[PDB]
């Protein structure tokens, strides 16, 4: 499933912006 | 009159934009409790003012890192954007100063801690619940954008939720007051449009696009763009292909092809109507606008307070110590801070 996809995924904590 | 609304609401920010409050409070006024998050230049800290008993969140930039970083006009965009707005989801300033080694932000503590956490826990949010927070971002949203305000940061993370379970939008670090076209890439890989990413000018639109990312991700537990690195996120963002839940009602799938919208001159917000497109959405028809403004609608979620002081609702951080230098650093940089 895509729910088993993204848990599995190494994105599921905090999101950093992107830097300069 | 929303018109009428706005340009009141204008004539206000301008004077503290032209104006700005500065050296407001000293370190030595707050009491440092406990870390409610980090970022790669500072951190937010739970603190309690003596004078008044009262708790707020405090952010410390470190300004070394800030300038090593190449965020100096991207930190006086956040505190001059901050101390000049008024809406009742933004969070409130209500001091900023600067010492030696860093610049210090103190706003109001909002103890529900950020949507991300409860997101995540849960796994998703009914179509009311994100319907409810929604709206909330739709109107924030057209408030800062007739102030020619681009956010360019919209994520779970930086939205929380008050003790009446309302939003509080936190996070200016990338907001710019901005006329025409800009170019800086920023933002969160998940949430930047399609325009951001092939390098062309942007402009206000990329919020409405990063509202129908959020909306997608409350509604379905998970991004609708989404890999294990930002590279390949990018090429799910410019492929012009989206997949939807199938418990997405027909008219939340309807509304995030026009939010979702690699056309600018189809893209929801950015139309001859503008704002009025998305509030009049067949998705938005049990929506009260005024009455959500007003607070007067009764939340879907309610977080726990334990009581004043309490960050329950908020992971553990690592505990760090303030050094505040016996020499000045970056005092040219920082100067109007
Ligand atoms: C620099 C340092 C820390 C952050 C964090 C990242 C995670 N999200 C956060 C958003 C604000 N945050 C607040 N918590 C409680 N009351 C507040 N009032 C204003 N901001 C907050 C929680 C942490 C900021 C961002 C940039």
């Amino acid at each position: 499933t895509t729910y088993a996809d993204f848990i599995a995924s190494g994105r599921t904590g905090r999101r950093n912006a992107i830097h300069d | 009159s929303v018109k009428e609304f706005l340009a009141k609401a204008k004539e206000d920010f301008l004077k503290k934009w032209e104006n700005p409050a500065q050296n407001t409070a000293h370190l030595d006024q707050f009491e440092r409790i406990k870390t409610l998050g980090t970022g790669s230049f500072g951190r937010v800290m739970l603190v309690k003012h003596m004078e008044t008993g009262n708790h707020y969140a405090m952010k410390i930039l470190d300004k070394q890192k800030v300038v090593k970083l190449k965020q100096i006009e991207h930190t006086l965009n956040e505190k001059r954007i901050l101390q000049a707005v008024n809406f009742p989801f933004l969070v409130k300033l209500e001091f900023s100063f600067k010492d030696n080694s860093n610049l210090y932000m103190v706003m109001e503590y909002v103890p529900g801690g950020e949507m991300f956490s409860h997101l995540r826990r849960i796994g998703r949010f009914s179509e009311p619940h994100a319907r409810f927070y929604a709206a909330q971002i739709v109107l924030t949203f057209e408030y800062l954008h007739s102030l020619d305000l681009i956010y360019r940061d919209l994520k779970p993370e930086n939205l929380l939720i008050d003790q009446q379970g309302y939003i509080q939008v936190t996070d200016f670090g990338f907001a710019k007051r901005v006329k025409g076209r800009t170019w800086t890439l920023c933002g969160t890989p998940e949430y930047l449009a399609p325009e951001i990413i092939l390098s062309k000018g942007y402009n206000k639109a990329v919020d409405w696009w990063a509202l129908g990312v959020l909306i997608y991700e409350m509604a379905a537990g998970y991004p609708p763009f989404f890999a294990d690195q930002p590279i390949q996120i990018y090429e799910k963002i410019v492929s012009g292909k989206v997949r939807f839940p199938s418990h997405f009602s027909s008219d939340l799938k309807d509304l995030l092809r026009n939010l979702l919208q690699v056309d600018l001159t189809k893209r929801f917000g950015n139309l001859k109507n503008g704002v009025n497109d998305i509030k009049n959405h067949k998705w938005f028809a049990t929506t009260d606008w005024i009455a959500i403004y007003q607070r007067k609608v009764e939340a879907p979620f309610i977080p726990k307070f334990k009581g004043p002081g309490d960050t329950s609702n908020f992971d553990d951080y690592e505990e760090e110590e303030i050094r505040v230098s016996i020499n000045e650093k970056c005092g040219k940089e920082f100067s109007e801070f």
